[PDB]
């Protein structure tokens, strides 16, 4: 079947944050922050479909045994089975190096960036992701970077099958330990 | 140690994309492993067993 | 993986399909090998680029994914949950069930791979594979094939495999092996009979 996600958005400064992290090891299991750190790399095939199949392509420099893994999310949803989270539609393939060069053949390109590191912790389902969202100047190199933001961009994701609905009371008890803290929010990727 | 894989990292894995299981099993999608490399990761074993073989 | 020997035997004037099958079977009884189990290659085209979407027994995870003549993409699951999406850009194009079905054998760490050439129902020829486990490098144990070859085929000992020729000092991959069940595939269907 085909899978689907949850996805809440936020931006909080650096400075408040230490408090924040206090928490994430006062309530789940005994794990360790890890600062990953990512390249991205958007394409998009031009296809006779009118949206165009436009995917994004993460590789982990840092860890050796991770392959590039494409990410091709749908357009948002409106539907009244989540309210407060965003309903996406993807296919999630783990391929070699293979990748980058097989889609030079149907003109998948150059559309933007943006780097990924930071810290990830999980409590079962939610993944709370905290991570410095990186702009590059004169693309070709990867050195020539900067933040593209001071605030810390916080997301957080709940992975879900297809159907397995009434999810949105436990992800709201969860985060009503944390609403003093955070206010997560489900905004339109547009706009 | 019985205690330990319900408490340490091996199941929490670095990418994103790659929520939780063993590395062994996440090469085994792409390069797939032979036939004894399936079986042989894999291990279910009684405590007693162990036990009466020491 | 191991180095791997693929080939066509006719029926060779020997009654049908499977008598010169079983007199392979009793002559490797004569010497005497244990079997494994079964196996069996399954083969399905997809074009517009004629895409061998492809598989088999032996490693039914590997969903083998070629061009005609390009790379080879050895993909999971949720690569086969991908194709279906397209429909437009790589059409179906069905009736390409030509397989090849048989038993695996062992003899002190040797694996044979022998059986029946089928067009979906209807079998029409033999494919014989002969194997070695621990061939790491590619064409450095060709005269231990050989040997095993002359062994006990007699008539019809085949040589020197068309993955021969991409000589390379690297391990051998189960792509060469599975290349030479698609040129063996691409021997069988033009005479079809």
């Amino acid at each position: 079947i085909n899978m689907m996600e949850y996805l809440l958005q936020g931006s909080v400064l650096d400075h408040s944050l230490e408090s924040l992290i206090h928490r994430l090891r006062g309530l789940c299991d005994n794990m360790e922050p890890e600062t990953f750190l990512d390249h991205e790399m958007v394409f998009l095939l031009k296809g006779q479909q009118a949206s165009p199949f436009v995917l994004r392509a993460r590789r982990s420099m840092d860890r050796a045994g991770a392959p590039w893994h494409l990410r091709y999310l749908g357009q948002p949803e409106m539907g009244d089975k989540n309210r407060h989270a965003l309903v996406r539609n993807c296919v999630d393939i783990a391929t070699s190096e293979n990748l980058t060069d097989f889609l030079m053949e149907m003109g998948f390109r150059m559309d933007h960036e943006f780097v990924a590191k930071g810290h990830l912790f999980r409590k079962g389902i939610m993944k709370i992701m905290v991570y410095k969202i990186f702009r590059i100047l004169v693309p070709g190199n990867t050195d020539s970077t900067e933040a593209l933001s001071l605030s810390y961009l916080v997301e957080l994701s709940v992975v879900a099958p297809a159907g397995q609905d009434m999810v949105s009371d436990d992800m709201k008890n969860f985060a009503e330990q944390l609403k003093p803290l955070v206010h997560l929010e489900k905004i339109d990727p547009k706009r | 140690e019985f205690h330990k894989q319900t408490l340490s990292s091996i199941m929490m894995p670095h990418p994103a994309s790659a929520p939780f299981g063993h590395k062994r099993m996440r090469l085994s999608g792409p390069q797939a492993f032979d036939k004894n490399e399936i079986n042989s990761l894999q291990s279910s074993e009684g405590l007693l067993e162990k036990i009466i073989k020491q | 993986m191991g180095v791997t020997c693929v080939s066509q035997m006719p029926v060779a004037e020997g009654k049908s399909v499977q008598q010169t099958v079983e007199l392979l079977t009793r002559k490797l009884e004569m010497l005497g090998a244990e079997k494994q189990g079964t196996f069996c290659v399954d083969c399905e085209t997809y074009h517009t680029k004629l895409m061998y979407v492809m598989h088999n027994s032996e490693y039914p995870l590997s969903c083998f994914a070629l061009f005609e003549n390009g790379p080879c993409l050895i993909a999971d699951t949720n690569f086969d949950v991908l194709m279906v999406k397209l429909k437009g850009f790589f059409q179906s194009a069905k009736a390409s069930k030509i397989e090849t079905r048989g038993t695996r054998y062992q003899y002190c760490d040797f694996l044979v791979k022998v059986g029946t050439v089928t067009m979906g129902p209807s079998a029409r020829g033999i494919s014989v594979e002969v194997e070695y486990g621990p061939c790491v490098v590619a064409s450095d144990c060709w005269s231990l094939l050989l040997e095993f070859l002359q062994s006990f085929l007699g008539s019809h000992t085949p040589g020197a495999p068309a993955v021969f020729g991409n000589r390379h000092d690297a391990v051998y991959g189960p792509a060469d092996t599975m290349v030479q069940y698609m040129e063996l595939f691409n021997k069988i269907r033009k005479q079809q009979q």
